[PDB]
RNA sequence: AAAGCUCCUUCGACGAGUCGAGUAGUUUGGGAAUGCUGCUCAAAAUGGGAGGUAAAUUUCUUCUAAAGCUAAAUACCGGCC
RNA sequence: UUGACCUCGGAUCAGGUAGGAGGACCCGCUGAACUUAAGCAUAUCAAUAAGCGGAGGAAAAGAAACCAACAGGGAUUGCCCUAGUAACGGCGAGUGAAGCGGCAACAGCUCAAAUUUGAAAGCUGGCUUCGGCCCGCGUUGUAAUUUGGAGAGGAUGCUU
């Protein structure tokens, strides 16, 4: 961790103290992939399939109109984030495809 | 500024109850002491700072040791609610000095406390044995084991020839500089990024 | 209908375990 | 009752102070239960897998 | 009381901005005056020192145990090095301490 | 074991097998009863994390609600006040239609306790629940400390009062800043705000 | 037979018509930052929520929702003394 | 033909349970108008009265998807203060919290998500000579173990 400056103002403000190395709490490993999750999320992707809205954005995909397909995703899913992610997601679904056929 | 326009009437509380309930809670409180004898009536607490800039200053009790300050101090996590000490798994120990305040906390009460064994006849190794068992006793944590100096000391006398020379070009400038560099931050990065994006392009 | 004495004095295996080898103990501090 | 009968008779050898592992063997059964049919799966300790329709 | 009320007598004669979710703990910042800096020192010692019993010594005040974050420079000093420890200082106030011949320190 | 599938499963519920026996089970409860017994969980992954059991006196009721919002019973569906710039097609009741289940299943089945619910179906007109229900008379549930909790005559009728899952998302127990007026009781939190509180020595 | 402490290559499952978004009503000091409910859409895996001004990019700090229990200090124009 | 599962039924079957009263206080739902704003559809009265459901000796809440921005605090509740403050408000009458801080009182935990798989180790009920034996529930999962503060696997030598 950084040094303070030991100033009440300015970069790096506030009093000197020696800052200690936290062992990782296992309350911030949520988030992580696991082996046995990931495995369970394949298989019940490829029993499942896919959503009307995500074969629309998938199609759009492969035609290549990514502005359209990030605004339809964010329409449909509510917020720019999730449908990066989304798009994301779907973008790499499309690769795995593709390398297969 | 009057707040008197709904049927506050319905809802005034009196206080005429004030002794009685201190009756009340002494009496709580002395069958408490009784019941727990002879324990101490309440939990070790450690010694915590509180936050936001204004109460920076001062220190006071917190809600219960922290299991860095436990496994540093010796004591194992499920004896200690046993014995007397409070703890609280919330907390971490983000710096050195207040960890080694509460350690040596700990270990002042793990040096004053009597441990009577659970078995009479059978004492074990870890239990306080007969003749030790006996000495003058505390009831209350919160004064013997009470915060002793809350405050930094406001008063301190040095030699003249140990006077500091201080910051150079005054503390106010001092001020005045930090003050300016921490709003000229992102200006100055964008300028020096621009300046070697440049360099990079007419090199 | 007040549930009996001995169900609701009934404990887990656990917590039975916990309290086996760490119990309240009996202690006093010097002054 | 098979069950009861086995732990009775081990119970004996027991009592006589003989081993377990040498009045005992290594069973062999069909193995049942969903969560636990799906644990050998996926441990790939399972030859073959009826599942009912 | 009832009885010295007037009605017994007439008894028969009948801009700018919006600040939301402010935290003052943030603007807490109390201020001294310099011409108050030695009532900070406790009795006997300051007048030792205002006498001049203590002429190899300097006192050292730490204004944020006395509750005070920032030195104001209203008044005058007497001409005794201090060390003052503070949060803020004022330029007026830092320049009579310089002049009595003490020190503004700054801390956090 | 299955169960970690069962809830991946669950969570695509646009799939086109979670639709198809979305669609015929929807069929199924609809030419069923209003509130009728389920003899098992038709989604047990979610039963067994909200705590149902395989034991006896665990019961599962299932019970289709109508959905929507809610009308006031005035005459003629108008009120003789003051305008209010919105008719009653727009009520929304405080309540969830999950809380309506919940209360209803325990007047059905007024001898056992509402542990928790959970959705299963739901189309144009109804919606659909599952109800977790625990026999506080059974010697096998008050024989078990994890539920016999529920014998105690504090938790009598917990839909009622709104102490379970969706009761205390509606009166909005969490911590924090966004829940101020009601992490306490709303209620309770405005009669603190307005007892006027004066001492002896004031 | 159970149980604690110490160290560690590694592993470390964590709640979905739910979160979130739009809209409407109601509510709030939170009529730019509140909660609740109905309708529509509908998630993710260092992910998610929050960080009281809308948005994109890069960071940081805190926690870990959608399962559950639990005394005391608090209230009391009803009942009994 | 004979039987097994699954679902749905019957019984004055065996054993249980609920209703009503009370409702000062408590948890929810539903919900005014007089009044105050010159009148008045925002507003105020008031998230109140009346109406409905549900508890107890207290209830409720409660062991952070918290507060913060600090040298960081650390479940809930209540008092004092914060504070008539930040903030909200036709044409303004008005409304109005929270963190920190002092105190009273303090107490922590249980599941789901893992295969016991070298042995459902779990449980209701019936009959008893009170030793047990039966009929069943349950593998679409009852015990032991684990709950993020961790834990699982090892290694290690002492303690209970």
């Amino acid at each position: 961790p950084v040094e303070r400056t030991g100033l009440i103002r300015g970069l790096n403000k506030g009093h000197k103290t020696t800052r200690r190395v936290l062992k990782e709490r296992p309350s911030r490993r949520k988030g992580a992939q696991s082996k046995r999750t990931q495995f369970v999320r394949s298989l019940i992707r490829e029993v499942a399939g896919l959503a009307p809205y995500e074969r629309r954005v998938i199609e759009l995909l492969r035609n290549g109109k990514d502005k359209r397909a990030r605004k339809f995703s964010k329409k449909k899913l509510g917020t720019f984030g999730r449908a990066k992610r989304k798009c994301e997601e779907l973008q790499r679904i499309i690769a795995e495809s593709r390398r297969a056929h | 500024n009057n707040h008197f326009r709904k049927h506050w009437q319905r809802r005034v509380r009196c206080h005429f109850d004030q002794p009685g309930k201190k009756v009340t809670r002494r009496l709580a409180r002395r069958a408490k002491a009784a019941a727990l004898a002879p324990r101490p009536v309440d939990k070790l607490r450690p010694i915590v700072r509180c936050p936001t800039v204004k109460y920076n200053r001062r220190t006071r009790l917190g809600r219960g040791f922290t299991l860095e300050e436990l496994k540093a101090a010796g004591i194992p996590r499920l004896l200690a609610p046993t014995i007397g000490i409070a703890v609280d798994h919330r907390r971490k120990n983000l710096s050195e000095e207040s960890l080694a305040a509460n350690v040596q906390r700990l270990k002042d009460y793990k040096a004053r406390l009597i441990l009577f064994p659970r078995k009479s006849n059978k004492p074990k190794k870890a239990d306080t044995p007969k003749d030790q068992q006996t000495a003058e006793t505390t009831t209350s944590l919160r004064t013997s084991f009470g915060v002793e100096q809350p405050l930094a000391p406001g008063f301190t006398e040095i030699s003249k020839s140990e006077i500091p020379a201080g910051i150079e070009g005054g503390a106010y400038r001092a001020l005045r500089k930090a003050r300016s560099d921490a709003r000229l931050v992102g200006v100055r990065e964008k300028r020096a990024k621009e300046k070697a994006e440049a360099e990079a392009n007419k090199k | 209908r007040r549930l009996s004495k001995e169900d609701a004095s009934r404990v887990l295996e656990k917590t039975k375990k916990r309290l086996t080898h760490f119990p309240q103990r009996k202690y006093a501090v010097k002054a | 009752q098979e069950k009861k009968e086995r732990l009775l008779r081990e119970a004996t050898a027991i009592k006589e102070g003989k081993k377990k592992e040498d009045v005992s063997k290594k069973p062999y059964t069909v193995k049942y239960g969903l969560n636990h049919v799906v644990g050998l799966i996926e441990n790939k300790k399972a030859s073959l897998v009826l599942i009912a329709n | 009381p009832t009885r010295f009320s007037k009605t017994r007598k007439h008894r028969g004669h009948v801009v700018g901005m919006r600040h939301f979710h402010l935290l003052r703990n943030h603007y807490w910042r109390p201020s001294i005056n310099i011409d108050k800096l030695w009532s900070l020192v406790p009795s006997d010692v300051r007048e030792q020192y205002l006498s001049g019993q203590k002429k190899d010594t300097a006192p050292v005040i730490d204004l944020l145990s006395h509750g005070y974050a920032k030195l104001l420079g209203k008044g005058r000093l007497p001409e005794i090095p201090v060390v003052v420890r503070a949060r803020y200082v004022s330029a007026e106030a830092e320049r009579k301490v310089k002049e009595a011949g003490g020190v503004v320190e700054l801390v956090a | 074991g299955a169960l970690k599938y069962l809830e991946e499963l669950s969570k695509k519920k646009q799939s086109d097998v979670v639709r198809f026996l979305l669609r015929v089970r929807c069929w199924e409860y609809r030419q069923l009863n209003v509130i009728h017994r389920a003899s098992r969980p038709s989604r047990p992954d979610k039963a067994r994390r909200l705590g149902y059991k395989a034991k006896q006196g665990y019961v599962i009721y299932r019970v289709r609600v109508r959905r929507g919002g809610r009308k006031r019973p005035v005459p003629k569906g108008a009120t003789y006040g003051k305008p209010t710039n919105q008719g009653v097609n727009q009520l929304k009741y405080q309540r969830s239609l999950r809380a309506t289940a919940e209360e209803r299943v325990g007047r059905r089945c007024s001898n056992l306790r509402v542990l928790n619910s959970y959705w299963v179906n739901q189309d144009s007109t109804y919606k659909y629940y599952e109800v977790i229900l625990v026999d506080p008379n059974h010697k096998a549930i008050r024989r078990d400390p994890r539920i016999n909790w529920i014998c105690n005559p504090v938790h009598k009728h917990r839909e009622c009062r709104g102490l379970t899952s969706t009761g205390k998302k509606s009166r909005g127990l969490n911590k924090g800043h966004r829940f101020n007026k009601t992490r306490a009781g709303r209620r309770k939190t405005w009669k603190r705000h307005n007892t006027l509180s004066l001492w002896r020595y004031r």
